[PDB]
């Protein structure tokens, strides 16, 4: 009692974690420098032993009932200590449970697809060929080339995961919860008052009502894309069905490596050449990354550490000797704060450099809460916060204020179109996709029926919301989130969902503040502290206080808002709305 | 002429640790302090209520020299009036006391790869601790799920834990090197000056 059984357990728990959270990032760290496997073999027993650990944690964490009677604000902590976990469950079961995802994985780096009947250009699917080798236009020796690859793939899996559903459902049934899709939905509960509670069917109640007044917004959008592939070639959309899915190229909506370049109709206007017009002046990965600082002198936010300029990778190779290049910034445990991107210099190269820097700022924010909320705060903030600066770096009027673009060519009032014809693409096309996967994905795991159903009333669906449809369609030997290495291994799949709307309810806070008249998107971000001084507390706030009560304070929002969304572009959608009335 | 030897209290090889510190005497000596004026290293010289000016030309009989390594944040913490962890179970100062604290950073000798965990805390008593405290003991926590009888059970727990030391670690939290000066006088002669 009086809370020191708990604080001194938590305390080693604080350190235990810490030294086990620092081995393993050294460990990653010299994996990634000087890989041995052997240092992926200490990767493993360190893990394995901090699992066991934290299991037995775990099991001592049945050493104090709660009931309702104390009123303490530890109370956030002692539940995520006293969560269950992967604990439980006898020692035979899960312990060759954990042996399938990882044996899962083997099958797709030892497989190589390369072009069918063309031994040239024969290759693994990487991304190095894979942007020319299959994300071209061409209708006639592509059709049959990816049935036989998507075939070769299924052929195992319906029999596979036909048993993984009801072998998880041991997890499902000894969670100390009901439901499997609702386990994921049932950790996300915010209460600190009364009044302040999170409904748990909150979202079905709001957002389906407003869900009915935005469906225009859909319907019109492929008539756009009609003013092109119907113009050139009269064999791509045969009247009898529907456009075709193959051409494409990627079925999963996020990036367009030929539409983004024919996408302005008029294609009279000049683009822009940034990239050529910069390499001779001598902008390289060490001359750039002095803006987020210069921004940041205006600002008032502490300023890098030593080891964070004495760990860039921005160097480049010798001769072929290549490492795992992708974006990753990591905490690092005791407050390390490293950056590692291998980066070299490219005009995208910008978009993506303040995306990864936003991530240690936010992260060196709240520090002073321990492991406790060092954690992310919340899902989607963690992405928005990083976006978000870099969009507003974006503004073409943020990088000619510098000195750098001349005055002389004034800023245009049609440009701005072509700049957020990819952004509202690649952050709309996906919402519906993740609305109707999620909870039908709670709902398939009732098994009612098994899958075999399902795919005849998908059909019905697509056409009844889009249109589109195959003229021979295939057979039962598919499944959509297996082939995903960030879906089949069990992620969180509302992340990509959360981080359309709150980057715009951000934008939004800060342009009402921002003492600004004429339009709302010429908000720029340079000699501005108010609005990092709003901003800082918001970030330091980690699980102490809940996001309702946060958002109620700051502004007032009961729950998520996109009336913002909608009312920032609807004077930009007339283009959309009115010019689009001669087709369906 | 007859200088007291500081150097060798600093520039020490073996170190101190913060749980089995021990008192160091100083007593018929001369005072030499321009040299920590402008001494041009220091992380942080600060303390009220002496003037260093006139620190020279004061004398006591008496002097405890005081040497220990903390974490970098709370080297200012240490002060009357003050709390935490450290103040609260593992050294506290009286109030009235009115001497100096010097702080120095010691990461190109002290610190090293692979966290060495020489250094450790005493965290666990009854109470807090009196000023100017040193003991051997390792009283028994009074914490008896129902024994503590040397079982391990509720409460009853490794009480001894570590502090890694590495280079890659923030500059707040880089290993300082801090020594504490005592300063009282006493009716017997001050042969120190
Ligand atoms: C990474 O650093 C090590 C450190 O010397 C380099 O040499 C390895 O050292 C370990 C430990 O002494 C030996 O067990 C290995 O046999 C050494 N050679 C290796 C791992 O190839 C190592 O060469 C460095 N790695 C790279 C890629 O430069
Ligand atoms: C202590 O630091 C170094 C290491 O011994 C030494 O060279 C230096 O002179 C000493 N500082 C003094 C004597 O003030």
């Amino acid at each position: 009692l009086t809370e020191e059984n708990a604080k001194t357990f938590l305390n080693n728990f604080n350190q235990e974690a810490e030294d086990l959270s620092y081995q393993s990032s050294l460990a990653s760290w010299n994996y990634n420098t000087n890989i041995t496997e052997e240092n992926a073999q200490k990767m493993s027993e360190a893990a394995a032993k901090w699992s066991a650990f934290y299991e037995e944690q775990s099991k001592t964490a049945q050493s104090f009932s709660l009931q309702e009677i104390q009123t303490p604000i530890i109370k956030r902590q002692l539940q995520a200590l006293q969560q269950s976990g992967s604990s439980a469950l006898s020692a035979d079961k899960n312990k060759q449970l954990n042996t399938i995802l990882n044996t899962m994985s083997t099958i797709y780096s030892t497989g190589k697809v390369c072009n069918p009947k063309n031994p040239q250009e024969c290759l693994l699917l990487e991304p190095g060929l894979d942007e020319i080798m299959a994300t071209s236009t061409d209708y006639n020796s592509r059709l049959w080339a990816w049935e036989g690859w998507r075939a070769e793939v299924g052929k195992q899996l319906r029999p596979l995961y036909e048993e993984y559903v009801v072998l998880k459902n041991e997890m499902a049934r000894a969670n100390n919860y009901n439901d499997y899709g609702d386990y994921w939905r049932g950790d996300y509960e915010a209460e600190g008052a009364d009044g302040y509670n999170y409904n748990r069917n909150q979202l079905i109640e709001d957002v389906e009502r407003t869900f009915a007044e935005i469906k225009p917004l859909y319907e019109h959008l492929h008539a756009y894309v009609r003013r092109k592939l119907m113009d050139t070639y009269p064999s791509y959309i045969s009247p009898t069905g529907c456009l075709p899915a193959h051409l494409l190229g990627d079925m999963w909506g996020r990036f367009w490596t030929n539409l983004y370049p024919l996408t302005v109709p008029f294609a009279q206007k000049p683009n822009i050449d940034v990239t050529d017009a910069m390499m001779n002046q001598g902008w390289d990965a060490e001359r750039i990354f002095q803006e987020a600082e210069k921004f940041f002198v205006s600002v008032g936010l502490p300023h890098m550490t030593q080891g964070f300029w004495a760990n860039s990778m921005l160097t480049e190779p010798a001769d072929g000797r290549k490492v795992v290049c992708h974006p990753t910034a990591w905490d690092l445990g005791h407050g390390d704060f490293r950056i590692k991107m291998c980066t070299k210099v490219t005009m995208d190269n910008f978009l993506t450099a303040h995306h990864e820097m936003g991530h240690i700022q936010y992260d060196m924010a709240y520090a002073r809460q321990p492991f406790l909320l060092r954690n992310g705060a919340n899902e989607g903030f963690h992405e928005a916060v990083g976006e978000i600066m870099s969009l507003s770096a974006a503004t073409p009027k943020h990088l000619k204020s510098i000195g750098l673009l001349p005055s002389d060519f004034q800023e245009d009032s049609e440009t701005e179109i072509n700049f957020l014809l990819k952004q509202a693409l690649t952050i709309v096309g996906t919402l519906p996709f993740t609305y109707m996967l999620e909870k039908w994905r709670w709902m398939v795991f009732r098994g009612e029926i098994p899958k075999e159903q399902w795919m005849k009333k998908w059909w019905e669906m697509k056409r009844e919301i889009v249109g589109v449809v195959e003229p021979l369609p295939h057979d039962e030997t598919y499944c959509d989130p297996a082939s995903l290495f960030h879906v089949s291994n069990d992620y969180s799949f509302i992340r990509y969902y959360t981080r359309t709307i709150y980057q715009f309810q951000f934008q939004e806070a800060l342009c009402q503040a921002a003492k600004y008249n004429g339009s709302l998107h010429k908000c720029d971000i340079s000699n501005s502290t108010e609005a990092g001084q709003k901003l800082l507390k918001m970030l330091s706030l980690g699980n102490s206080e809940p996001w309702t009560k946060a958002l109620e304070n700051v502004v007032g929002a009961r729950n998520m808002d996109v009336k913002p969304l909608l009312n920032y572009f609807q004077p930009l959608f007339d283009w959309l709305k009115e010019q689009n009335r001669n087709s369906f | 002429t007859n200088l007291c030897p500081f150097g060798e209290v600093f520039n020490a090889t073996r170190f101190a640790s913060v749980y089995a510190w021990n008192r160091k005497r100083i007593s018929n000596c001369v005072a030499d302090y321009s040299v920590l004026y402008n001494s041009a290293s220091f992380s942080t010289f600060k303390c009220y209520g002496v003037s260093p000016t006139k620190l020279n030309d004061l004398c006591f009989t008496n002097v405890y020299a005081d040497s220990f390594v903390i974490r970098g944040d709370e080297v200012r913490q240490i002060a009357p009036g003050q709390t935490g962890n450290i103040a609260d179970y593992n050294y506290k100062l009286p109030d009235d006391f009115t001497g100096c604290v010097i702080a120095w950073n010691s990461n190109n000798l002290d610190s090293k790869v692979g966290g060495n965990y020489n250094y450790l805390y005493r965290l666990f008593r009854k109470s807090n601790l009196k000023p100017f405290e040193r003991d051997i003991s390792t009283e028994i926590y009074q914490a008896g799920s129902t024994p503590c009888n040397g079982v391990k059970g509720f409460n009853c727990y490794f009480p001894l834990q570590s502090y890694g030391f590495q280079p890659t670690y923030g500059v707040g939290y880089q290993p300082y090197r801090v020594v504490v000066l005592s300063f009282e006088l006493l009716h017997a002669p001050a042969t120190v000056c």
